[PDB]
């Protein structure tokens, strides 16, 4: 039992975009609903709509959807959320969920949720992140274990995926929540604690929106 | 045919073998069982007794072995009071909050529908009754989704011509209700000062009857004439009797009475005897059958009881089958011999089984 | 339309304690209320479907109760990894809905107090060449929250400050914070001492660097 959303992107205002929810191993039952729930940055859950899978013809939408949003069953394993006349206020994470059907005893509940997919609505253009290393610049003694980091700054849209030593270094990494500058661009900081034996240390940043992949190795001190 | 059977919540407080809980009911006896009665508290449908919720459960677990069994919750009753039901039905906000409260309440406790038991609307509440009926069915329809069966909406209506004229818009109401239980019983009572069978099938002898209307045949034919579809009429058959205390040595129909009959040991209500109480009454009583009304009465000492039995019940089911009615409504399962030990023989529910059997016989 | 309002907005609770969240509906919704737990950056997780039934693999620490218009989630033996936002949702129908969910209630879990270890990171050499510098200061493994002030030549900065804080650690209830001070290259190269000041109530930990020290 799996659900995964796809198609979240950067879009110009007034444009339209179509997201896709995909199923995996669904107990070959039709009596259930597939729904879309959106969550804007730092704000609550917002129900969007549902489609009854057993008929693929019964649709239920939220009042504010006002016909911009269209849910369709397209495969035995896919339903699509079709969004039109997008604005800045639609910038949100878009989740997909499912029912176990209607039950007089149990009712409607979303047991399956998807990881979400991000829709960023902005007149800005896809921009790759500018990665900079971080280190202590003073003359302090080179401790056997020292925290080093690399700073990912100025990118759009979300997200980026940061790994260290191509996934082989994971213990002791802290990747901080990204912050949106007033410029509308995003920027985050990620640090790691290594010993002198884990030298050299390398951080991998990926940015799917621009197909950007940057590798950066951080020296134990500045220069 | 529908066999619609009421169960009353207060039948649990009767002593000994009179105690009736919903789990004492045969799952396969009736097509519909209606629980009487729910309250309306703060404009929400709500429980009436304290153990309603656990007894609701007892009733609806009966559907586990008979999934085709349908259950309804009845709102109102005698102790509700027409004034309060009127205040709710007349106020547009009270109706919506009430109407919106019903479907979630029924579903949580496993009921398949609502049965309106406004006993009885006023002449000033006739339109309010029609709009309530209409808007209820409206919401039941809107609320239905794939996987939610639309809830049933029925109503218990008076069989009295006078109240029907004042309180019901039969033609309009008929189109929204799924079925109508016509309360074709309690036509004669102690206030008339004479003995009389309370559930006669036909008027019978022209002299005997006080008025031409207080009989089941007239009531059925009247509602049909007022626009109730025969396919939505369910004819009430009682499993209880009206009793009187005789005022003279006369025991015939129309004989002078001094008041209601002596209260029964289990029902403890003057003028009412459950069928299982009647079997005890029948010991040493003489039974007479009213020829033109096709229903029995019994007398013993100063007691006179007009009641329905297995033959009169079959005659009534025959009448409703010939009338192509929707079926029979039984008031009530707890007044039949639900124990099966009171009336002789081994079998439970002797009257309502007689209805079921007559409905099933070709 | 059933509309769910949830109170309180946020609540602090010590580890191993007990919490109660309140959820109330504008219409009766019977027993059909659902409770979800949502940790930062994740989809919600169903905790309780119908007024009180536990979803598979959810602990009995989570007890659902309520009927009609007012409901309650009670989290017992508050685990350190329970810090999240909790949503309630009507599970009755999908017709004439605006939004079935509540506003959500946030758990702040009060673990053992730990003082922060502060680190400061001067700008990389190639960061000045872009015309805008950003100085990163990091305070690790701390509780409760702290307040950060930046000083340029001992003079506290009023603008240009930007903070980011990680969720509470599921094991020890502790935070990690990264605070960045952004200045133009003209501002950076005209002043000498830069100070990051993390204050935990009254305790303050400092880490400084000088433009020429690098
Ligand atoms: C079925 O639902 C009914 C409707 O809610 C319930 O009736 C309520 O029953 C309670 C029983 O305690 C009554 O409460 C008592 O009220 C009297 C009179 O005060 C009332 O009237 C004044 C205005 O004159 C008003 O301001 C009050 O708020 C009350 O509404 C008091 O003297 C008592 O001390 C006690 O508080 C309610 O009055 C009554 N309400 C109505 C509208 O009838 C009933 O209990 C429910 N359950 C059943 C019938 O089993």
């Amino acid at each position: 039992q799996s659900v995964e959303e796809s198609g979240g992107d950067l879009v110009k205002p007034g444009a339209s975009l179509t997201l896709t929810c995909t199923a995996s191993g669904f107990t070959i039952s039709s009596d259930y609903y597939m729904c879309w729930v959106r969550q804007a940055p730092g704000k609550g859950l917002e129900w969007i709509g549902c489609i009854y899978i057993g008929s693929g013809t019964d649709t239920y939408y939220a009042s504010w959807a006002k016909g911009r949003f269209t849910i369709s069953k397209t495969s035995s394993t896919t339903v699509t959320l079709q969004m039109t006349s997008l604005t800045a206020a639609d910038t949100a994470t878009y989740f997909c969920a499912r029912d176990k059907g209607w039950s007089n005893a149990w009712g409607f509940y979303f047991q399956l949720w998807g990881p979400g997919t991000l829709v960023t609505v902005s007149s800005g253009q896809p921009k790759a992140p500018s990665v900079f290393p971080l280190a202590p610049c003073c003359g302090d003694t080179p401790s056997s274990t020292v925290t080093l980091g690399c700073l990912v700054k100025g990118y759009l849209p979300e997200p980026v995926t940061v790994t260290w030593n191509s996934g082989t270094l994971t213990n002791g990494v802290r990747t901080f929540p990204s912050v949106r500058q007033s410029s509308g661009l995003y920027s985050l900081s990620s640090v790691v604690s290594v010993t002198s034996s884990s030298q050299p240390v390398t951080c991998n940043v990926a940015h799917p929106a621009t197909n950007t992949k940057v590798d950066k190795t951080v020296a134990p001190s500045t220069c | 045919y529908k066999l619609v059977c009421y169960y009353t919540s207060w039948s649990q407080y009767r002593e000994g073998d009179g105690s009736c809980f919903p789990d004492a009911l045969d799952r396969f006896l009736c097509t519909h069982i209606i629980y009487s009665f729910a309250n309306i508290s703060n404009d929400h449908i709500d429980t009436w007794e304290w153990n309603d919720v656990t007894l609701y459960g007892m009733l609806n677990t009966l559907k586990n072995r008979n999934p085709n069994l349908k259950t309804l919750l009845s709102v109102g009753g005698w102790n509700f009071g027409s004034q309060r039901f009127s205040k709710i039905a007349s106020n547009t906000q009270s109706r919506r909050t009430f109407i919106k409260s019903v479907p979630p309440f029924l579903r949580t406790h496993g009921f398949d529908g609502l049965d309106l038991a406004w006993l009885y609307p006023g002449r000033r509440d006739k339109q309010h009754f029609t709009t309530l009926i209409k808007e209820m069915k409206a919401e039941f329809i809107k609320e239905a989704q794939p996987g939610k069966k639309q809830l049933l909406l029925s109503a218990a209506l008076s069989a009295g011509k006078v109240t029907i004229d004042s309180s019901y818009d039969i033609a309009k109401i008929s189109q929204h209700l799924d079925f109508i239980s016509i309360m074709t019983y309690d036509f004669h009572g102690a206030w008339r000062g004479t003995t009389g069978h309370h559930s006669p099938l036909f008027r019978g002898q022209e002299d005997a009857s006080p008025d031409r209307f207080s009989n089941t045949d007239y009531a059925v034919g009247y509602m049909l004439r007022l626009g109730a579809p025969a396919s939505k009429l369910v004819m009430g058959i009682p499993t209880f009797g009206r009793s009187f205390t005789l005022a003279s040595s006369e025991t015939g129909v129309g004989a002078p009475i001094s008041g209601p009959g002596i209260p029964g040991r289990f029902t403890k209500e003057a003028g009412t005897l459950a069928y299982y109480e009647i079997c005890d009454f029948l010991r040493g009583a003489t039974v007479h059958r009213i020829l033109g009304q096709q229903v029995p009465y019994a007398t013993k000492g100063n007691q006179w009881v007009g009641y329905d039995d297995q033959e009169s019940v079959k005659s009534k089911v025959q009448y409703l089958k010939d009338r192509q009615l929707a079926g029979a409504m039984v008031w009530a399962l707890d007044l039949d011999d639900f124990q099966g030990s009171f009336c002789g023989q081994d079998l439970r529910f002797p009257l309502t089984n007689a209805i079921k059997d007559a409905l099933a016989a070709t | 339309d059933p509309v769910l309002t949830q109170t309180p907005a946020s609540v602090e609770v010590p580890v191993g304690g007990t919490v109660t969240i309140n959820c109330q509906a504008s219409q009766s919704i019977g027993k059909y209320l659902n409770w979800y737990q949502q940790k930062p950056g994740q989809p919600p997780k169903l905790l309780i479907y119908s007024s009180s039934s536990l979803a598979s693999g959810v602990s009995s620490r989570f007890k659902g109760s309520g009927f009609g218009t007012q409901f309650t989630l009670t989290i017992s033996g508050v685990q350190c990894a329970d810090a999240a936002t909790y949503y309630c949702q009507q599970g009755y129908s999908y017709v004439d809905l605006e939004n079935g969910f509540g506003g959500g209630t946030e758990l702040e879990i009060l673990g053992d107090p730990v003082a922060p270890t502060v680190l400061i990171f001067p700008p990389a050499a190639d960061q000045v060449a872009t015309g805008t510098v950003t100085i990163v200061c990091v305070a690790n493994k701390y509780f409760p929250d702290v307040t950060v002030t930046w000083e340029v030549d001992g003079t506290t900065q009023t603008t240009g400050i930007e903070n980011s804080k990680t969720p509470q650690n599921s094991a020890d209830c502790t935070y990690n914070l990264s605070s960045t001070l952004t200045l133009t290259s003209t501002q950076y190269n005209s002043h000498k001492e830069y100070t990051c000041k993390v204050t935990q109530g009254t305790t303050s930990v400092v880490q400084s660097f000088n433009r020429g020290d690098c």
